[PDB]
């Protein structure tokens, strides 16, 4: 009973700003998982990942959209640069290092996953080993059946005396990590994680074009195509020799990611190709679009920013033409330097705040208004000065 | 071309021509050889490639980064690094560099060189230029600005290679 597309797009519209397309591409991908498990074996078998490239310039949302649909489907997740194979024409490594990491992340994870869904029953039962050396009124009976049986009497008011209240507090957190521990089965946790991967896994491989021709010469489109080939079994569908197991990379679903300014998506490998069968693009932000991302997501740099400050009993406030005024900032700087997307708003908005975020603590109590004259003040003079900019920026 | 760099007082400028020649026939009319660097606190010229001053420029300025901002360091360490680089060492161009501090000039050659009173004339028309440029220098009280244009004007009508069309910067002190 997974969610349906436009359910998928909308959780992502929590912490996309556009890319829409992207969006509903990266939602039919999971809705059919959710598809294909609703068939019978034969087919089952026959129905593989719909994987997907998507084409377009830097920090525009590829790698957010990827990570936040991995964290919505509860999926392990792994990113990983294409180019960094290429290098194995010295040394570099090998692919299948990819199902690897993947893997040992997808443990790191259904590990903390589960020792967290954990953590409060083993408190409980610990202080059941306390209260255990307070008053030990142990074995079958001792006193009444009824009235008189329940023993919690002394006992409650004794818990609740050191719960509020060697040493109970330093004596139950050994007693925690040795109630936990002796609670997990890294047996079935072994093989929890691989069964993961297996239906669940997401592969993100960045700088794909970077791995395709160009009439460049003999060696590097040896190596660079080499990468591609080292690539396919993969994504057609392999076994991989697992530091925990055997993993079937056969329904990892992959999405890679180019920007094709150089090459297109037609110099890949045919083999890749045929396993790419999803095309899609994402546009460049516009200084809006900008002004969108510093606010609106639900936990945006803005919203997280406030927070931090409030840490320190600070009230910060961002006024509508101070939010504008930044992203033009980022803008321009991207324009008149180089383009890093979305990028820049963090290091413009980290450096807009230093003053602050420095004297937070003293301001301690106050209400701190960051407005169009303060945000024109602590930026305009860098923004301008193009060479500073490539510094500070 | 020709470009004029001289300094009187409190200033110092570079001031050039605007022409482009190709064989016999000119290329461009308005080409701006001079402009301002490092927060503008420099002041350059060149005579060459318009874009091989631009790569160029911009390694100086880089150099002026983080060597505080002394001028003449700066120019050693680029036309170090001009000297050496493929890159570097396959574009050719005359750089004229001044500041508050000094005015020099910078060669492929790997070569800082400040003539005697500040005075830079590089390009085809620089001879010219600096025999005006002293004369007046010598025998008037002519502003840095007055002399470097008037200087760059003469060249003008003696030089084939060069035209009237200036582009002059400036820099108080």
């Amino acid at each position: 009973s997974e969610m349906t597309p436009r359910e998928i797009v909308s959780e992502l519209d929590k912490h996309i700003i556009g890319q829409d397309n992207a969006k509903r591409s990266v939602a039919i991908a999971l809705r059919n998982r959710w598809r294909r498990m609703q068939l019978n074996e034969e087919l089952r078998h026959e129905v593989t990942p719909k994987n997907i490239l998507m084409i377009g310039p830097t920090g525009v949302g590829k790698t957010e959209i990827a990570r936040r649909l991995a964290k919505l489907a509860n999926a392990p997740f792994i990113k990983v640069e294409a180019t960094k194979f290429t290098e194995v024409g010295y040394v570099g490594k090998e692919v299948d290092s990819i199902i690897r990491d993947l893997t040992d992340a997808a443990v790191k994870m259904v590990r903390v996953q589960a020792i967290e869904k954990n953590r409060y029953r083993a408190e409980e039962l610990a202080e059941e080993r306390i209260l255990d050396v307070l008053i030990p009124p142990a074995k079958n009976n001792w006193g009444q059946t009824e009235q008189q049986q329940e023993p919690s009497a002394a006992r409650q008011a004794f818990r609740k005396k050191l719960r509020e209240g060697l040493k109970i507090k330093d004596a139950m957190k050994l007693l925690i990590e040795e109630e936990a521990a002796k609670l997990v089965n890294p047996e079935e946790l072994k093989q929890d994680a691989i069964d993961a991967v297996e239906q669940h896994g997401i592969v993100f491989i960045d700088e794909i074009d970077k791995i395709c021709k160009r009439g460049e010469s003999s060696g590097p489109d040896v190596s660079r195509e080499g990468v591609q080939r080292d690539l396919l079994p993969l994504v057609e569908g392999c076994t991989v020799s697992t530091k925990h197991g055997m993993v079937k990379t056969d329904h990892i679903l992959f999405i890679a990611s180019g920007a094709f300014q150089i090459a297109k998506p037609s110099d890949l490998i045919p083999e890749l190709q045929g396993r790419l069968p999803i095309r899609v693009e994402l546009q460049a932000l516009t200084t809006s679009d900008f002004e969108r991302i510093l606010t609106e997501p639900n936990a945006s740099i803005t919203v997280q920013y406030k927070a931090l400050m409030a840490t320190e009993g600070v009230n910060i406030e961002f006024t509508d033409s101070g939010i504008k005024r930044i992203a033009e900032a980022a803008w321009q700087v991207n324009e008149s330097t180089e383009n890093i997307g979305a990028r820049r708003l963090h290091t413009v908005l980290e450096r807009l705040m230093e003053e602050i975020s420095y004297d937070a603590s003293d301001l301690s109590g106050q209400n701190i208004t960051i407005d169009a004259d303060y945000v024109s003040k602590h930026l305009d003079a860098l923004v301008a000065d193009e060479d500073l900019s490539r510094f500070i920026l | 071309t020709t470009i004029v760099s001289v300094r009187r007082n409190g200033h110092v400028v570079i001031a050039g021509d605007g022409q482009a020649t190709l064989g016999n026939t000119v290329m461009k009319g308005n080409v701006k050889k001079v402009r301002r660097l490092y927060n503008d606190k420099v002041i350059a010229g060149f005579a060459g490639g318009t874009a091989d001053a631009f790569t160029l420029f911009e390694l100086f300025e880089r150099k002026l980064e983080m060597h505080q901002g002394h001028l003449v360091k700066a120019a050693v360490e680029l036309a170090k690094d001009w000297r050496t680089d493929r890159m570097l060492r396959k574009l050719e161009a005359l750089l004229a560099v001044a500041d508050e501090t000094a005015s020099l000039i910078i060669t492929g050659n790997g070569d800082v060189v400040q003539p005697e009173n500040d005075l830079i004339a590089i390009g085809s028309g620089g001879p010219y230029a600096q025999a005006a440029a002293r004369a007046l220098l010598e025998n008037t009280e002519l502003s840095a600005r007055e002399i470097a244009e008037k200087a760059l004007d003469i060249a003008g009508d003696i030089c084939i290679y060069t035209n009237h069309f200036h582009t002059i910067e400036e820099l108080s002190y």
